[PDB]
RNA sequence: CCGCACAAGCGGUGGAGCAUGUGGUUUAAUUCGAUGCAACGCGAAGAACCUUACCUGGUCUUGACAUCCACGGAAGUUUUCAGAGAUGAGAAUGUGCCUUCGGGAACCGUGAGACAGGUGCUGCAUGGCUGUCGUCAGCUCGUGUUGUGAAAUGUUGGGUUAAGUCCCGCAACGAGCGCAACCCUUAUCCUUUGUUGCCAGCGGUCCGGCCGGGAACUCAAAGGAGACUGCCAGUGAUAAACUGGAGGAAGGUGGGGAUGACGUCAAGUCAUCAUGGCCCUUACGACCAGGGCUACACACGUGCUACAAUGGCGCAUACAAAGAGAAGCGACCUCGCGAGAGCAAGCGGACCUCAUAAAGUGCGUCGUAGUCCGGAUUGGAGUCUGCAACUCGACUCCAUGAAGUCGGAAUCGCUAGUAAUCGUGGAUCAGAAUGCCACGGUGAAUACGUUCCCGG
């Protein structure tokens, strides 16, 4: 990504310079109507070693874990997790979807007994209540664990966008030892991003781009 | 009814009169499921209430209903803290139920050795406003405003 | 109360013992545990001991007795209030 | 000139299967069965005390339902009542083939 | 706290029936007797047999009584000989020509006649009830159960006080009435007294009643 | 209860028992009209002399298992008590708990 | 009217009125009544002599007002001297026909003590 | 043509003859007066009919045993608006707010153990 | 925040009579346990004998019951005397069977000890079973994270639900025992099915589905469908949910059951049984007869019937369900006022019988009274069952007609087919229901609320 294709995307946007966090000075160009500019001096090269660094691991067979837990941003990285074949979260963070990963195969293989036990029948055994409320646990454990169903281990590589409202990820990573690949805006404390990315956070068009950037160089590691 | 406001169900009317009001009424006057006795007195009441009290008898038992009806009432609680005779107003449906009870009563204590005749005769002598029940009604106007000093 | 068709109940060994008392005049007051029979013409001008739980207790039969049973003269319970 | 073939049993279960067993044994010999008839299953209730002392309030209440199906087949050959002798059913059935 | 018995409301449901000949009141109550009888009897007799099941069944004009267990052989003796001697005597016994089979266990760790009964003899060696208990459930859900409960009651070890416990492994629904739970219960005469065992054991569900 | 009292029942059954006919005929005596009206006398006199406990009323129901009088289910000859684990377990056929 | 007895009749059905007399219930007075033929509804009034007179005579058939009461009386009598059981309990007024002396008996036992 | 009446009621037993063209009612080879001794029943058995006003275009003949009186007269009246829409299918709605398809099911209670009468409980003095 | 907790209501209880339990006292003994809620129509689903364990007395000692050894006898039947019977005392009759001839089986008796026997003690030695809190919603764990750790978290907060029910918030995530639901039953429609059930349309009828005849309807019972907040609208974080509507037999877990978490009270039971340990053993064991449990100055609890014209009585006349039955249910007919009897049909029962529901309805009657209300109590005489109805049964009939005229303080139960009233059946049982357990008929009032009451 070029400084020219963020800028416009706006991603040189920040929060109110009344919500900054100290770590963060180096990164920020300045202030405009009390509002932190990020600098796409340093934002663009560090962008573009993380996806060295993500190519590198996706060209090794890596299991990428796209996160984000916003509202408005939560279809925008599940299909930017479908577009590279890869696992996502969506919905929000579970304590422990990492580091409590023993219990996660567990929810995972229920929603897998579930969708098999539905194709294979017994549900017109099931009384039509019992059946509808097989189905419904069914959906809510799809929407759930839609995007790790398949994760099969713990990933190898991390994408986080909005850092700070993501923390628990990012201790649970660091205490695994797991990179972070992370968006960090001014407002972020950038300690727990192993190759940090400043920029915003919100904004739908510079996520789409953060994530259409990512994706494309995954499965272009993924080509070799 | 801590969770859900629950009264009376909901009546069907009386057939041969139509109306439900004197349904209700001869619920008041049921004894043990006895409706066939019960309906037999209230006939047998407001037919000699038209003759001799004055014609229009599904007409006059209202009109004696409301010579009977009070309006004040008095639920004394512990609103001030312990019991103080407390003045209130009570929504009509409630009123025109205890208005049936007072009435009904009072005609179990005349007599008359019969008792569709008493219910006739001391529903007529509330039509005339010179009865048993308006007594109390007048006596409820009595207690219910003898010691509104305080709530 | 015994059905008339069946007729007054006694026990045999009761016959025994009055018959042989009246053919064989005046004897002992007899002894017996059977509150059961009734009183006959037979036994006229005879005492005997019924078994009351605690003791025999002696009753001269007499005429207007008859039909009665024997148990009606011992009473086989004790008490005098409180 | 008939033979009536009432049947008791415990559950409908052991019960419908032996009527489809006699009826079908009926085709084979050609007979004129009567598709079978339920009739009123009975039903002995019982309640029993639990606490072995003091507690009669505690109590427990048992039923044995005894199902009930009637047979029949209106032409009396021999060729039938052969096979209506050559009949294997559970303990749980009870028969009366009555001429 | 008194919960019901876990066979009994099964019955039908999932749970057959121990006797399943069918007799009008005239012949019930001494028809009953009969299999009660036999069944004592050969309760006492088997005891060294593994013994799980027994269930008497009468035909019309003769009875037949089936027998579920783990020591095949031992029943058998050779030929069946004590086999043999059996039927004669419970064919006496029941007064009419019986005719006895038996129809051996696969898993008897599985079923709680056996397990519950191969804790109370452990119990009668004096050896420790906890570790016994756990030996139990070990093997079982080992073996491939869902759910194994076991509860020990009264005078435990010997103890001046009755200490009853219990232990609990896997799953074991006990409202749910379309559950296959096995259940059974035993008993130990110690010198110090008698001491109660109770076993439930759950293979999982089955759908579609009875059949 | 007492194995006495149990030997005491079977002792009285068979009394009750092989009297029967005696009973019998005597009681058609005793009842049926037309008797000499010494023939009922003596009749009723040659009845009360048979053993007492060989009326079949001097029976009582005794659980067959447990020997005790009180909770006797004629139907499955039991008592209340016994009745009710003979059910759990699963031994008298058809048997359950009833809901309705 | 006097009808042979201390007591008079009552202005009633005849059958009511009748049942006044002691020892006579209500099978006793229809069969009186019927005996005599006459009506159920008449009162002692509207009935003269002409039939008071056979009322009289039908009914002195049976034993009624003080002999009955003597008869009785020594019913009970020579119960209570005959020294049965029953006697005894007419002399100490307790019930004779087995009921419970533990309570509510009151009836023969009467008012209550301490 | 044919339509029927045929009601039974918590186990209550009559059975009913409706036919266009004429009005009238008999019951039991009796006249329906003079059966139903209490008139709310033939009231709640002609209410459907009247409220239709078509009481004169068609009449019943009824028989009735099992059930009491009340519960057999419920009976006939669900009879004849099943019948009525049996007939003409139109009157679905109409009939449906007279209230009268509704088919309660208001039952007797199984009396319960250690209860004087089924949600009766005896009366326990804690004095 | 909950609960028929209060309020709102209906009906009671507390007064009377009686039935039943208990405690007291008496007794020769008045068997024993059950003791606030959660003992006191409780064990007992049924004490005349029996039961029965308790008293008086009569008896017995390897024994009433079991195994062993012997020794003899068929086994038995019928019959006499004494006795109150236990029992003794007999006399006759039979004296058999498998036997390879010894015996065995068979019982029966005698002896012999080993032994049996104990409702004797300890539920504070126990198992089992059960109550209770409470059908209350809770109770926990794995794993994770946090902390040096004890631990905490989950499980709290925001809502919401019958619910730790659900949803969001939330380092917790998941789970388990619960809750829920799978089970029964009930409310609607589809399957064969027509018998002993049914009778629409057909033919006859004696008018009786009775009889041809029908297989439709009712049913009967198998299998099924069906309701899911699913639909619409509102409300709400759009969350969950809630409100309303539609449709529908059914609407918001449709109704009712069964189903009782972890635990709590040394709760109850050693007299169901089982059982540690102690204690009895010519006796605390065993047998018989009679007696008691049914006792009267009392007290307490639970009930029944009442006190009346919404009534009583007569007359007619209606109007159910669920059951039970072969030493049984027992029709019809006759007899009896009746309780009943005789005769004897049918029925192991969709068939026959119990067994004709009562309240209801129609007419007349009574005129407000201790009454034609009430029926206690006594008198008299019967009936049935049962060896046997004195103690101490049920029932009929005649006669008698108490107290009682709505019951202090106090207190109880109930939210719909409920309450309240009316009958029906059953278990137990020779007989002995006002109890218990079921069945239907008729069929209400009221619930503003959570201030309080109590409890949680
Ligand atoms: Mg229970
Ligand atoms: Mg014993
Ligand atoms: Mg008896
Ligand atoms: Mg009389
Ligand atoms: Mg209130
Ligand atoms: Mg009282
Ligand atoms: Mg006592
Ligand atoms: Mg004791
Ligand atoms: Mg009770
Ligand atoms: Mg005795
Ligand atoms: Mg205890
Ligand atoms: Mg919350
Ligand atoms: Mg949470
Ligand atoms: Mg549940
Ligand atoms: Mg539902
Ligand atoms: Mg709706
Ligand atoms: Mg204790
Ligand atoms: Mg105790
Ligand atoms: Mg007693
Ligand atoms: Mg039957
Ligand atoms: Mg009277
Ligand atoms: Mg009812
Ligand atoms: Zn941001």
């Amino acid at each position: 990504v070029s400084m020219r294709d963020m800028l416009k995307a706006g991603v040189h946007f920040g929060h109110q310079t009344r919500y900054w966090n100290p770590k963060m000075k180096p990164f920020i160009f300045g202030a405009r109507n009390k509002v932190h500019i990020i600098n796409l001096e340093k934002t663009v090269p560090m962008f573009n070693e993380a996806l060295a660094e993500l190519n590198k691991i996706a060209s090794r067979k890596g299991k990428i874990l796209f996160v984000g837990t916003k509202r408005a941003a939560s279809e925008a990285v599940k299909d930017a997790a479908l577009s590279c074949d890869q696992f996502f979260v969506n919905h929000r963070w579970l304590g422990g979807m990492l580091t409590n990963w023993k219990t996660v195969r567990q929810s995972i293989k229920r929603l897998k007994d579930l969708e098999t036990q539905s194709q294979d029948g017994t549900f017109d055994k099931l009384t039509k209540k019992e059946a509808l409320m097989r189905t419904r646990e069914l959906e809510k454990l799809e929407n759930s664990l839609g995007g790790i169903k398949d994760m099969g281990g713990l990933p190898d590589a991390l994408f986080v966008i909005d850092a700070d409202h993501e923390h628990i990820a990012i201790k649970e990573a660091n205490n695994l030892g797991i990179p972070v690949f992370a968006i960090v805006d001014t407002n972020s404390d950038p300690d727990g991003v192993d190759f940090v990315i400043p920029g915003n956070d919100d904004a739908i068009r510079a996520v789409t781009l953060y994530l259409g950037a990512v994706a494309a160089t995954v499965r272009e590691g993924r080509s070799q | 009814p801590r969770r859900r406001v629950i009264g009376q169900r909901k009546i069907l009317p009386d057939p041969k009169f139509g109306s439900e009001l004197l349904a209700k009424f001869v619920n008041i006057l049921m004894v043990d499921g006895k409706k066939s006795t019960a309906e037999s007195i209230v006939y047998s009441a407001l037919e000699t209430l038209a003759q001799r009290s004055g014609k229009s008898e599904l007409e006059a038992f209202e009109v004696a209903l409301e010579n009977v009806r009070p309006t004040v009432e008095v639920k004394s609680r512990r609103v001030g803290g312990s019991t103080y005779q407390v003045p209130v107003e009570v929504r009509p449906v409630r009123r025109n139920a205890l208005a049936m009870r007072w009435i009904v009563e009072a005609a179990r204590k005349r007599g008359d050795k019969s008792m569709a005749l008493r219910l006739a005769n001391e529903l007529s002598d509330a039509a005339e406003n010179k009865g048993t029940a308006v007594k109390k009604r007048e006596d409820v106007h009595r207690m219910a405003e003898a010691n509104k000093a305080f709530a | 109360p015994r059905s008339l068709k069946k007729g007054p109940f006694i026990d045999l060994h009761l016959l025994k013992k009055v018959e042989k008392a009246v053919e064989s005049g005046d004897k002992k007051p007899l002894r017996t545990w059977s509150r059961r029979s009734t009183i006959f013409p037979n036994m006229i001008g005879l005492t005997i001991a019924v078994h009351n739980g605690r003791q025999h207790v002696p009753v001269f039969v007499t005429d207007e007795m008859v039909g009665h049973k024997l148990g009606e003269f011992a009473p086989t319970r004790t008490y005098r209030g409180h | 000139q008939r033979i009536r073939i009432r049947l008791k049993a415990f559950d409908h279960r052991l019960i419908d299967q032996a009527t489809a067993e006699i009826v079908e044994t009926a085709k084979r010999t050609g007979a004129q069965v009567r598709g079978p008839i339920p009739l009123p299953t009975r039903k002995e209730r019982f309640t029993v005390l639990i606490s072995p002392h003091v507690n009669k309030d505690a109590r427990d209440q048992y039923e044995i339902r005894t199902h009930l199906r009637l047979v029949d087949i209106v032409e009396p050959t021999e060729k039938t009542v052969d096979a209506l002798m050559r009949l294997d059913l559970a303990a749980g059935v009870d028969v009366q083939i009555s001429l | 706290g008194q919960k019901v018995h876990p066979n009994g409301i099964r019955l039908g449901i999932v749970k057959p029936w121990n006797s399943t000949w069918f007799a009008n009141t005239k012949e019930f109550a001494d028809n009953l007797d009969s299999d009660f009888k036999v069944r004592q009897y050969l309760t006492k007799e088997l005891a060294k047999a593994s013994v799980s099941r027994i269930v008497i069944e009468r035909p019309a004009k003769s009875i037949r009584v089936t027998i579920h267990t783990a020591r095949p052989g031992i029943v058998i003796g050779k030929k069946g000989e004590d086999v043999e001697k059996l039927r004669k005597v419970v064919a006496d016994i029941a007064g009419v020509p019986a005719q006895i089979n038996i129809a051996e266990v696969r898993k008897p760790e599985l079923d709680a006649k056996l397990v519950a009964d191969s804790i109370t003899s452990q119990l009668e060696r004096r050896v420790m009830f906890r570790r016994a208990m756990k030996r139990a459930v070990q093997n079982a859900m080992r073996l491939g159960a869902k759910g194994i409960k076991v509860e020990v009651s009264g005078r435990l070890g010997g103890a001046e006080i009755a200490r009853t416990e219990w232990y609990r492994e896997g799953r074991v629904p006990l409202h749910t009435l379309r559950a296959d739970i096995d259940y059974n219960t035993s008993e130990a005469h110690t010198t110090y007294g008698v001491i109660g065992v109770k076993v439930w054991i759950f293979k999982g569900e089955i759908l579609g009643g009875m059949a | 209860a007492k194995q006495s009292m149990k030997a005491r029942e079977v002792k009285r059954v068979a009394l009750a028992d092989k009297y029967f006919a005696k009973r019998a005929e005597l009681k058609a005596i005793i009842s049926d009209v037309n008797a000499s009206d010494e023939d009922r006398w003596n009749a009723v006199l040659k009845l009360q002399t048979l053993p007492r406990d060989s009326s079949p009323s001097r029976q009582r129901n005794r659980c067959r298992q447990t020997g005790r009088p009180h909770g006797f289910l004629r139907k499955f000859g039991l008592s209340r008590i016994k009745v009710r684990e003979a059910a759990m377990r699963g031994e008298i056929p058809g048997l359950k708990k009833a809901s309705w | 009217a006097r009808i042979a007895g201390i007591n008079i009749p009552d202005h009633k059905h005849a059958v009511i009125a009748l049942t006044s007399i002691y020892g006579v219930g209500k099978t006793r007075s229809k069969a009186i009544l019927a005996a005599a033929g006459i009506a159920e509804d008449v009162k002692i009034s509207e009935l003269s002599e002409g039939q008071i007179d056979t009322l009289r005579d039908e009914v002195a058939k049976f034993v009624v007002e003080g002999d009955l009461r003597r008869e009785i009386s020594m019913s009970i009598k020579r119960l209570m001297d005959l020294g049965c059981y029953r006697g005894l309990r007419h002399r100490r007024g307790l019930p004779v026909r087995g009921q419970r002396t533990k309570t509510n008996a009151r009836t023969r036992k009467g008012p209550r003590k301490p | 043509n044919q339509y029927y009446g045929t009601g039974r009621r918590k186990s209550s037993a009559a059975r009913v003859f409706i036919k266009p063209g004429n009005g009238k009612i008999v019951i039991n080879q009796r006249s329906l007066e003079q059966y139903f001794g209490r008139e709310t029943a033939r009231m709640v058995v002609r209410q459907p009919l009247e409220l239709v006003d078509m009481v004169e275009k068609l009449d019943l003949y009824i028989t009735v045993k099992g059930g009491g009186i009340s519960g057999q007269a419920g009976a006939i009246r669900h009879g004849i608006t099943r019948a009525l829409m049996e007939y003409d299918e139109s009157l679905r709605s109409e009939l449906r707010k007279a209230g009268f398809v509704t088919r309660d099911a208001r039952q007797v209670e199984r009396k319960k153990v250690g209860l004087r009468k089924a949600r009766r409980r005896p009366q326990f003095s804690k004095r």
